[PDB]
RNA sequence: GGUUUGAUAGAAACGGGAUGUAAGCACCAAGGCAACGAGGUGUUCAGUCCGCGUUUACUAACCAUUCGUUCCUUUCACUU
RNA sequence: CCCUAACUGGAGUCCGGUGAAGCUUACAUUCUAGUGCACAGUCUAGAGACCUCUAGGGGGAAGUGAAGACCCCGUGGAGC
RNA sequence: UGUUCGGGUCGAAGCAGGGCUGUGAAGUCCUGUGGACCGUUCACAAACGAAAAUCCUGGUAAUAGUAGCAGCAAAGCAGGGUGAGACUCCCUGCCGCCGAAGGGGCCAGGUUUCCUCGGCAAUGUUCGUCAGCCGAGGGUUAGUCGGUCCUAAGACGUACCGUAAUUCGAGUACGCCGAAAGGGAAACAGGUUAAUAUUCCUGUACCAUUUAGCGUUUAGUCUGACGUCUCAGGGCAAGCCGAGCGGCGUCGUCGCGCCGUCUAAGCAGCGAACCCCGUGGAGAGCCGUAAUGGCGAGAAGCGGGCGAAUCUGUAAUGGCACAAGUCGGCUUCACCCCGGGACCCGUGAAAAGGACAGCUAAAUGUCCGUACCGAGAACUGACACAGGUGCCCCUAGCUGAAAAGGCUAAGGCGUGUCGGAGUAAUUCAGUUAAGGGAAUUCGGCAAAUUAGCUCCGUAACUUCGGGAUAAGGAGUGCCUGCUGUGUAGACAGCAGGUCGCAGUGACCAGGGGGCUCUAACUGUCUAAUACCAACAUAGGAGAUUGCAAACCCGUAAGGGCUAG
RNA sequence: UGGAGGACCGUAAACGGUAUUGAUCUGCAAAUCAUUCGUGUGACCUGCGUCUCGUAGUGAAAUGCUAAUCUAACCCGGCA
RNA sequence: UUAUGCUAUCAGGUGGAUGGCUCGGCUCAAGAGCUUAUGAAGGACGUGCCAAGCUGCGAUAAGCCCGGGGUAGGUGCAUGGAGCCAAUGAACCCGGGAUUUCCGAAUGGGACCUCUCCGUAGUGAUCAUUCAUGAUCGGGAACGCUCCGAAUUGAAA
């Protein structure tokens, strides 16, 4: 064979991949060097002299087993940890989630009826104030303290 | 960065233009006038005894 | 990719086509007597005062 | 003055003939208006378009598509490209 | 230094060393309904390795060239 | 650092290819002393020295780079 | 040069060597070479004699087959080709480099380096059959992409006036230019070439004027049209997970891993927030937000209007191995829409254009650019230069806070001298080092120590802000099973088991403290020997001036400060 | 809760240029490279455009910078 | 055959001195002496069968037309191929014409750019007492006239 570069470029962009994906048959050398425009080039592709290798790509089971364990709640302690408390958790973030879940649970609460207008009032300031940690807190509030308008 | 030759890859433009009236590329595209021959800064063509010898 | 205007692509052209070896028939009539030439170049040179 | 300096023959311009295409090298001066009078009265053929390029031997092509079939190869027969 | 009238170097095996008990298999394993399961024990001073030695011609130390003649010549101690 | 050692990669060393520049009046294998513009490979008297090549660090060639930026002088300049 | 007398193709001048004469400057002759001119008497002239000027121009040595062709960055090997010739050119495999740049797009700049064929005298730091080199030929297609249009700081022209005068000069008036990253009328997907492609072809669109018809103002408003920081909501390119389907890989055992599983503009439909309109009447207070907040000057609640990104259908019979081509879920930056808040100390452009009255049908839409590089070889620095040059409102998986560092995709590359026997000494850059631990040195220079995250704890002094990560301590891996917060992504925490010398195991990653001088601090600087205590700074003080001012520029006309 | 600051750490993003008085010093480079460092939401950095210049400009002021030239640039002329 | 070398000559290479030749230069003398809006000089771009530079020319493009001299060859520097032209008198020379792109006094507007916009097809600016028309602009080796106007240097400062 002389050259075989020109063919090579060619059925690069004839198969829109890369220039080493491009695999010419070392048997059929002659073959792919009297190949000179892209339809030879394409007759060559369908022929099978000329094709585009496989993409070696990134395998990521051992990553989705490392997942797994880290939704289970492993492999995520201080020893893996190395961003700030606070770069691995936003505090408005925290903040925006807890407030909006009080929230939300009062106003099912008044819409639902166990909540009158006058302590919703002041629940919902109390929440604003951050005085319940969580919606199982403010409920264990309202249970200690009757005040749902239970019937 | 160095006076040398770090600066002197910031020469990617222009200060003179060629000249449509003498040809040389010494038209200034600030002052739009040729240093040689005076286009767009006189109707005549620029020309000083000082740009030869005193004849004598 | 510079824009140039018409004329400055024309001298761009004109300089293209001055940087060319004497012709051979030309060196023959001459008896090998000019074959140099004062407009070759290289472009990866000192540029052209053209454009 | 004639814009229309001949038609231009190479590989490329004689792949036109196959799509009813003809392309000329003509004045740089001339705009596709002259272009597409010129050619019509040249060869008695209505021009659908024109479509100029400028190249770095600082010639003006222009390709030519015409609107009867066939007038781009009689254009060239007459001529005497085919 | 050795060069077949030979252990010079290498291979193979063994001796003497380095490391630390290989892979696979089985049992156990905190637990999990299970799937699994870090790891432990046995197989197993194992596995792997040796720019050291010994034994051993098994392959390679073969084939040759060159000087010890001033070179051509018969200014020859020679031979067609 | 006492006080250095071993090792890694790149140079160097050896081989193939390519291939500059800088010192140079001449000669030149020197060493000691004296002499001499009082700091000599060359003069004078001694002492040494067979030639060529390779590697190596720089004693000397008052080594090379450069009409001393210190000092003075010039009825030479500049700025303040 | 005048003049006298000559020599020469039977060989003039010149050149190399030699003989003779003359003290010598020099002359003459001989041999060879050379191929057409040269002398001589008496006189007259001069651009008339070189060994030197760190002399000038040209040529050429020693140095010398020496230095260099070594940090880039792990750089190549096997087999087969091509060729006269192969480390170096081509193919396959293996092994490697970059992989938030060395990949992709593109400004300025380059100007044909782009593509094909044929070559190797020079270039390429070696070779070369290769090439950005040499020769021949080819290549750039636009109403929709830019320029073109608009104006910005600010130029230029004409007029006036000044000036001895001008091509000189400030201002005014009228014009005109000024942005390939500001504003902006409109096009998408696929295919085609060796090189062009929102430009050519196929399909499906859209915009502007103009003409003809059909109808007409609401007119002066809005838009174009805007700073910095911060935050909510919604969407989405990319990314990730599960199922089906179709390929490829692996297959010592297992059944996993990878790739694909597609679909543009246009057209039609809905519309979140904000805002507005109608009801309503709310306080020993109610309603909201992430937060600020809102409310009888009219809250909540209830209806309506206006109104996004995007999404849905259509565009469907396009491209794909006419191989599949079907579904769900999560997340979503760094992109799009929308809204809120804070700051002033720069209060953060203008004009064109567009909308508010247009619908239908024909014609027209000229000109310029368009290849390719955009850089560790296409620019610039004399170079195929380790510098510099617009950058991207460019970048995939794991780890991780992360675009850090490491290992990998895609894509781009092995591209710029080889070989080599211990390849000595020495040297550039690294690894390690018993015991001592600054004894070295001007000086701990250099090197070493520490290092992430979590938790405990944190002094003097202080301008009350800080000092502060002060200091000083403890934990950290893997596996099994869980708890809590949250709509979710995820985050936090617990119990038990367990291995190693070592669990932020690599990568990454402060050493700390005490006593003084000095400057308050952040900042600026001798581009190329000085990053300092020097300059600046806020603060303090003083001085002039009431504006036809103080101060300053110009010869003037007239200007800066001063739209004060 | 909130998210201010010529606040802090920090990127071979960008800008700068401390120390090695390292490499280099006929260099990759008429000042660059490696490591180590300072700033890194602001008196911030930067593109493009535009303006201010020779007894003049510009300068957080060193006589720094004004095209490798600065205690008065460069070109030509006075000039042999 | 003692190498590496040294000295002299000779042969060759490199190189381009010397000699000779020279269509060039320089100086002096005698002549002659303006040109452009009827668009100059100058520049850009194009123009040749093979043509890249210079030269000439201008899309009629190393050239076209007419008259005279010249007459058998011509096709520039520049004898290469192949053609073409020429006895219908070419080439060449003298005189007179035509064509003569864009920029340029440059002059419809703008020019970053030598092109581009409107095309209403272009008397740009300043002037001349009939508003028919006309003048000026740029160039020229030196010389000429008017006005503005240094310093080095010498005086040994």
């Amino acid at each position: 064979m002389s050259d075989l570069s020109n063919q090579r470029k060619l059925a690069s962009k004839v198969l829109g991949c890369g220039l080493d994906r491009v695999w010419l048959n070392p048997e059929a050398s002659e073959e792919i060097a009297s190949a000179i425009t892209r339809e030879d080039i394409r007759g060559l592709i369908e022929e099978g002299t000329i094709k585009a290798k496989p993409v070696k790509g990134v395998s990521r089971g051992r990553a989705r087993a490392l997942a797994a364990k880290r939704k289970y709640g492993h492999c995520k302690g201080h020893g893996s940890r190395k961003g700030k408390k606070g770069a691995r958790t936003p505090k408005k973030e925290q903040w925006i989630k807890k407030i909006r879940a009080l929230r939300r649970r009062l106003k099912e609460l008044r819409a639902d009826g166990a909540l009158d207008k006058s302590v919703y009032c002041r629940l919902y300031r109390k929440a604003k104030g951050g005085e319940y940690r969580s919606v199982s807190h403010l409920n264990s509030h309202l249970e200690s303290e009757k005040l749902l308008k239970k019937e | 960065m160095s006076k040398g030759t770090s600066s002197m890859g910031k020469r990617q433009k222009r200060t003179h233009a060629k000249c449509r009236r003498c040809g040389s590329v010494s038209f200034n595209v600030h002052t739009k006038q040729c240093t040689s021959c005076g286009f767009g800064k006189t109707s005549r063509m620029r020309t000083y005894k000082w740009q030869a010898k005193c004849k004598y | 990719m510079s824009h140039n205007m018409k004329g400055q692509k024309k001298r761009l052209a004109k300089a293209h086509k001055q940087n060319t070896r004497v012709p051979v028939w030309v060196i023959v009539k001459t008896n090998r007597k000019v074959v140099s030439h004062p407009r070759r170049r290289h472009w990866r040179r000192r540029s052209l005062d053209v454009k | 003055m004639s814009s229309i300096n001949y038609p231009f023959v190479t590989e490329k311009a004689m792949m036109l003939l196959d799509e009813n295409k003809l392309q000329f090298i003509v004045d740089t001066r001339s705009n596709k208006k002259q272009i597409l009078e010129d050619v019509e009265k040249m060869y008695g053929f209505k021009v659908k378009s024109v479509r100029t390029m400028t190249t770095m031997k600082g010639m003006k092509k222009a390709v030519l598509a015409f609107e009867e079939p066939e007038a781009a190869h009689e254009i060239a027969t007459r001529i005497g490209l085919m």
